[PDB]
């Protein structure tokens, strides 16, 4: 019974008989289950959608080629985009996330500023809040063509978003009763201006940390130069509510971006680092050897500059001494002066 | 899907660190909780040989990022968690979305509550093949890999949970055999006791029951 | 193996071959190496399990190999106990104490409790084998007594080093070494017993109850006991003084409760 009814519906939708009311009602009767927390509900909804609709990524053509080729696609495109933006945080499979990201990149409602801002916000929530899925999408163990494609898509989305914000004129009505207090006015060193969400900034810098895509790097290089120019002051933003120094690079984000192999990012981040943050960073793990060497070099510079304050900020010098010792054993350069300071309050002990 | 290689388990039983350094990265990720608990904790032995071994272990595990999250899980005070678990147990006498949005102590609390609930359900019942009492062990690592590491930490720090009852409970989990394997791998001395505990349930083949 | 013609004799010869191989595996031990010690113990357990499978295949109603089966079972269980004890000595450094916390090393304390229970049960089972082996000669009884004494030595070492050194008011100081040993194996077993006992006394109070020295001395004692080769005796191969009881009686049965 169910199969025959589904087959009859297939003909009623794929043919010219399809209209706004029937298609919208049928889609809404299944789109609502996508955002449902029940995993089985969303799986069944997606499978039914695939059944209704019907080399690289041959098993995902139902979303790339079949679904867009719908006469009423433009009518429900905003609804589809909104539904995917709500379900992007509920759904968990990395490949499905990849397919959603590619569809959003290809089929963005670019014409409306509000829709672009909302899509950027949701993608930033994905990048920041969801880290394990982020690890899956760009797994260094098994890099794949899909990973490079979604990385390029995210770079394209963020690049076009910042390019659209560049077009904004001064004195416009963009300054209004913003629904989010997190909106921050960003001013570049070269006199450019734009208003941005700090979460989107965090997402943009995190995307850079993943390294350059193997296929295309023009977008990556362009974004990197826009955000991190060489031998020039970096862009700074001030909170519109209070005109105070916005924390554009929190400690966790800085720690994350040291891990990135890009030398420019880590060199920019290391500049003007306080002793407590420096100690917190060298306490962390997973940092590459060259970055570890640069951390030790900055530690040596801090010791040469202001050694007395560094002593007061150390909770326990034993762990730090052991850490610098094992890093030296690893082959990291620098830290000899810091190690000497740590060994000052560590007299010789019993042998064996 | 991956399982800890037998060579790695034998290495941890023999507590020799050179071959552990020679071991590959995914196996290190599988055995990561026990390695993290090894260093950056109390010396226990207070012997210089174990000090050198701990130095080698710290050198080995420095080249991976998940240990940051593991240390974050370790920093949480366990007295409050102990009291909460005991109070919940006495009182009794989406999950993955919350897991992603929870910090270390809330993650410990929720997963420990779920594990205690499943343990109590197994103990109260006659073990009549409780197929799946939870849905927080799905294929993405947010419910699989971090969850398993967290479960290993829970089996370690709040020691009130005996390894045998956790082992009995894990059988009823949908993908619990892998969790059992890695948990026994992270506690090498527990192999024969968990085997004894599991073997003492079910006389015949149960007519090939689930 | 090829010369034999029957079934049970073939399985018996195969089992003896496997036990000999398992014991030749024991000769690979060297002092202070514990990883290789555990490896050799595991390999010997594998060969012993194959051998005991073959042996229990050899049992028949005519001359059922009761003593051999029980002796091999107790040898396997003793080796398994040594393997678990080595695993716990490694767990001292493999499973550091919880931050919640001589109950600080809770897991090690519980594991040593289990090890003491297992060795006490092993000693009791060796005593049961001794009592059951009435037909056996003096040499076989002395060998089984030596095995039970090894089990009791490990148990007492566990107790004194870990569970309660305060309760260890041992009067071991005496003429133990002056005993007249009737065999090289017996003499070596008594010598290692004396050495381990005097080693335990020196560590009675010199360290904290879960010190690394305690486990070091304990596993040193384990490898020292395992260094000497197991010696079989007469009753394992040749059985004499075969005596049994028919035990008839006057009896699926019922009777009035009043009567």
């Amino acid at each position: 019974k169910q199969r025959q009814l589904l087959g009859r519906l297939q003909d009623l939708l794929l043919g010219p008989k399809a209209d706004e009311q029937t298609t919208c009602e049928v889609l809404d009767y299944f789109l609502r289950r996508l955002g449902s927390s029940q995993v089985a509900s969303r799986v069944l909804a997606m499978k039914g959608l695939s059944l209704v609709l019907s080399d690289v990524l041959q098993g995902y053509q139902w979303l790339l080629r079949d679904l867009p080729r719908l006469p009423l696609f433009d009518s429900v495109r905003s609804t589809t985009a909104l539904a995917l933006q709500q379900a992007i945080h509920m759904e968990t499979d990395p490949q499905t996330i990849s397919a959603y990201l590619i569809y959003l990149s290809q089929h963005t409602p670019v014409e409306e500023q509000a829709q672009h801002s909302d899509l950027a916000l949701d993608v930033a929530r994905l990048v920041v809040e969801r880290s394990t899925i982020m690890s899956h999408l760009f797994s260094k163990l098994s890099p794949s063509a899909a990973s490079d494609a979604v990385l390029s898509a995210l770079l394209s989305i963020f690049s076009r978003y910042v390019r659209r914000m560049r077009q904004s004129k001064e004195g416009e009505e963009v300054y209004s009763w913003s629904e989010s207090q997190d909106q921050v006015f960003l001013r570049w060193s070269s006199g450019e201006t734009a208003t941005m969400h700090i979460l989107v900034v965090h997402a943009m810098v995190i995307l850079l940390t993943l390294g350059p895509p193997r296929a295309d790097d023009s977008e990556f290089q362009a974004l990197l130069d826009i955000w991190f120019p060489e031998e020039k002051p970096l862009p700074t933003a001030f909170l519109v509510d209070t005109s105070e120094e916005a924390l554009l690079l929190p400690d966790w984000l800085k720690l994350r971006m040291i891990r990135s192999e890009v030398l420019r990012l880590v060199d920019a981040a290391l500049q003007d680092l306080e002793p407590q943050q420096l100690l917190l960073f060298v306490q962390s793990f997973g940092i590459p050897v060259s970055s570890m060497s640069k951390l030790l070099q900055f530690l040596d510079q801090a010791v040469a500059h202001d050694p007395q304050t560094l002593e007061q900020n150390i909770m326990d010098k034993n762990y730090m001494a052991h850490l610098v010792e094992v890093q030296h054993e690893r082959g990291a350069s620098g830290g000899q002066t810091f190690h000497s300071l740590l060994t000052a309050s560590l007299p010789p002990r019993r042998d064996s | 899907l991956q399982f800890v290689s037998p060579f790695a388990f034998e290495a941890m039983q023999k507590v020799d660190v050179v071959c552990l350094a020679s071991l590959s990265d995914p196996e290190l990720r599988l055995l990561l909780p026990c390695l993290v608990r090894m260093a950056l904790c109390a010396p226990a032995d207070q012997s210089q040989s174990w000090a050198q071994d701990k130095k080698l272990i710290l050198r080995l595990l420095s080249g991976v990022e998940a240990v940051n999250s593991i240390v974050a899980l370790l920093s949480v005070d366990f007295h409050a968690l102990e009291q909460d678990a005991s109070k919940e147990q006495q009182l009794r006498h989406g999950l993955t979305l919350e897991f992603e949005h929870s910090d270390s102590p809330r993650r410990l609390r929720l997963v420990l509550s779920e594990l205690l609930a499943i343990m109590n359900k197994v103990s109260e019942s006659n073990g009549e093949f409780f197929f799946k009492s939870s849905e927080l062990f799905e294929s993405p690592v947010y419910l699989e890999e971090a969850a398993d590491v967290l479960c290993i930490l829970q089996a370690e720090l709040p020691s009130l949970l005996p390894i045998v009852d956790v082992a009995e409970a894990l059988l009823h989990v949908r993908n619990g055999a892998w969790f059992l394997c890695l948990l026994v791998a992270n506690v090498p001395d527990s192999f024969n006791e968990v085997c004894r505990g599991l073997i003492k349930n079910g006389e015949r083949q149960d007519e090939e029951s689930l | 193996l090829t010369q034999v013609a029957s079934e049970h004799f073939y399985f018996w010869l195969n089992s003896l071959k496997e036990f000999s191989h398992a014991e030749q595996c024991l000769t690979g031990l060297q002092e202070e190496n514990y990883s290789s010690a555990l490896s050799c113990i595991a390999e010997s357990l594998k060969f012993y399990h194959k051998g005991i499978a073959s042996l229990t295949a050899a049992s028949t109603p005519l001359n059922p190999l009761s003593f051999q089966c029980e002796f091999v079972k107790l040898r396997i269980d003793l080796l398994q106990a040594f393997s678990q004890l080595i695993c716990t000595c490694n767990s001292l450094k493999t499973s550091p104490p919880p931050a919640i916390a001589l109950q600080r090393c809770g897991r090690i304390s519980n594991q040593m409790k289990q090890s003491m229970e297992e060795f006490r049960s092993l000693a009791s089972r060796y005593g049961d084998l001794y009592q059951a082996s009435f037909d056996a000669d003096s040499a076989t009884l002395r060998n089984v007594e030596l095995q039970q004494q090894s089990c009791l030595l490990i148990s007492h070492a566990i107790e004194a080093l870990i569970l309660d050194p305060e309760s260890a008011s041992f009067q071991e100081y005496g003429s133990t070494g002056t005993a007249h040993a009737d065999s090289e194996y017996e003499r070596r077993m008594m010598s290692v017993y004396n050495h381990v006992l005097e080693e335990v006394e020196s560590l009675n109070r010199k360290y904290t109850p879960v010190s690394y020295m305690h486990t070091a001395c304990l596993c040193n004692a384990i490898i020292a006991l395992l260094k000497v080769p197991l010696s079989f005796q007469r009753y394992f191969f040749q059985k004499l003084q075969s005596t049994s009881i028919k035990l008839a009686l006057s009896p699926p049965i019922a009777v009035q409760n009043n009567q």
